[PDB]
């Protein structure tokens, strides 16, 4: 089977510069025709993958001039004139000149914006939870870039590593920023004996750790 | 409008199979080839292969002989793919599409996709999730603007469905990922309202898992 390459794996553009994204395959795309079966799909977040261009070239209707796609043999470029908010997404080439069909691996475009610090909140645990004899304490934090991020929990001074479960939004189409959520699940008994429970997140946009946090005690 | 709608998410126990459905419409359905794809975690698709509904040919990779059979229907214009014996590396989403290859022209005509049909293959059972309303209090985010959430867990398998209001309240809103551990997901979302919404006017979250026929709304109250 041919084997198809991408590079690279993740590109961050600035909205309104060019991106380009290659793919190579490990066999001649020319079929016998004298035609080359490259196609290049975008499969945007939470969307099933759109065909942008076939025949190495051609555009599909309804697609963007601004894109653009070139190369032959073994080595394909997919061009973006001009990036703009709608171009996020996973970039995927395909060949059909060999029998089976294979797709690379896929290049994730990603929209370079100015630096957001997260806007963090913290949850105790509901009433209703705690009824179930469960305890868990969520940490959002929200509206954040870059997505690097780390964030520990604390609980009374100390770092809590067992029972942290965390989830990551991907970059969001109306404004580039990324969220996250912190839950923390301990059983009842011991969240009612300790009194800080904090959030602590590292991120570029800080020195020093953002922290978030709540103590317990009882009125 | 030329559309392609796909069946429900698929909880199968491993060494069974199931039967995929895609229906189509607003095209001749036997004139065109449809395809079946598959993905699995994110980037990374695989051809599995095609029907011409006309005639009943049916080409596949190699690798999914065996595998997949696939079958269509003129007289419902539905293309169906079973899929056998299933194991571990069948869980994904696998997509129907009426590609547009136009084999005569040499050409392509625009390609449609049905929505994705998420397969899990598991032995582990339902579960009905439990849902939890998270009011602030450090979680404030001070006046101006406030943050609630909703606390989905304990629930097996996905997909799980979250609203605010009924889907009225949409903007402001992060749903995150479900993330599964010890054979249950958890999930959760938040919404951010200014301090003149709340707590003046209420704030609902609606979560419906198909799965269990479970169908609940938590009231965020102070
Ligand atoms: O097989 C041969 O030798 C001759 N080649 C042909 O007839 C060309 C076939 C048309 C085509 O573009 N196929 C590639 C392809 C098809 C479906 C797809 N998808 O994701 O659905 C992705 C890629
Ligand atoms: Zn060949
Ligand atoms: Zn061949
Ligand atoms: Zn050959
Ligand atoms: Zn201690
Ligand atoms: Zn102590
Ligand atoms: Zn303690
Ligand atoms: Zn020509
Ligand atoms: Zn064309």
């Amino acid at each position: 089977d041919i084997v198809m390459t991408q590079s690279p794996l993740t590109l961050s553009v600035t909205i309104g510069q060019p991106a380009s994204i290659s793919c190579k395959s490990s066999q001649s795309l020319l079929y016998s025709n004298g035609k080359t079966y490259l196609n290049w799909l975008l499969q945007r977040p939470g969307q099933s993958p759109k065909r942008l261009i076939h025949l190495v070239s051609k555009l599909d209707s309804g697609v963007p001039d601004r894109i653009t796609g070139s190369g032959s043999g073994t080595d394909f470029t997919l061009k973006i004139s001009r990036v703009e908010a709608a171009d996020l997404g996973v970039y995927y080439c395909v060949q059909g000149t060999h029998f089976p069909y294979t797709f690379g691996g896929g290049t994730k475009l990603e929209i370079l914006r100015g630096d957001a610090a997260p806007t963090v909140s913290i949850f105790p645990p509901s009433s209703e939870q705690l009824t179930s004899g469960g305890a868990s304490v969520v940490c959002f934090l929200n509206n954040f870039y870059p997505k690097d991020i780390n964030v520990k929990w604390k609980i009374d001074g100390s770092e809590r590593q067992n029972g942290v479960l965390n989830s990551w939004t991907d970059q969001d189409s109306k404004d580039s920023t990324y969220s996250m959520s912190s839950t923390l699940t301990l059983t009842k008994d011991e969240y009612e004996r300790h009194n800080s429970y904090t959030c602590e997140a590292t991120h570029k946009t800080s020195t020093s750790p953002i922290v978030k946090s709540f103590n317990r005690n009882e009125c | 409008e030329m559309q392609l709608q796909q069946s429900g998410a698929e909880l199968l126990r491993p060494g069974t199979s199931v039967k995929l459905s895609c229906k189509t419409s607003g095209y001749i359905f036997t004139s065109y080839w449809i395809h079946w794809v598959k993905q699995r975690s994110g980037q990374g698709l695989e051809w599995i292969a095609r029907i011409y509904p006309g005639t009943g040919s049916t080409y596949y990779n190699e690798k999914f002989k065996g595998k997949a059979t696939l079958t269509a229907d003129k007289s419902s214009s539905t293309a169906y793919m079973q899929l056998s014996t299933l194991k571990s590396e069948d869980s994904a989403v696998y997509f129907c599409t009426r590609w547009g290859f136009i084999p005569v022209r040499e050409d392509y005509v625009m390609d449609y996709w049905g929505q994705g049909t998420l397969v899990t293959v598991s032995s582990a059972k339902t579960t009905a999730p439990s849902v939890y309303p998270l009011a602030p209090v450090c979680g404030d985010t001070t006046g101006s603007s406030v943050t609630l959430g909703c606390l989905v867990k304990g629930y097996f398998p996905e997909p799980v469905t979250l609203t605010w209001n009924s889907g009225s309240l949409s903007s402001g809103v992060h749903t995150f990922p479900a993330v599964l551990q010890s054979d249950l997901y958890t999930l959760s979302s938040s919404v951010t309202v200014t301090s003149s919404t709340w707590p003046s006017q209420s704030i609902t979250c609606n979560v419906a898992h198909p799965a269990s026929s479970t169908k609940v709304d938590k009231k965020i109250e102070p």
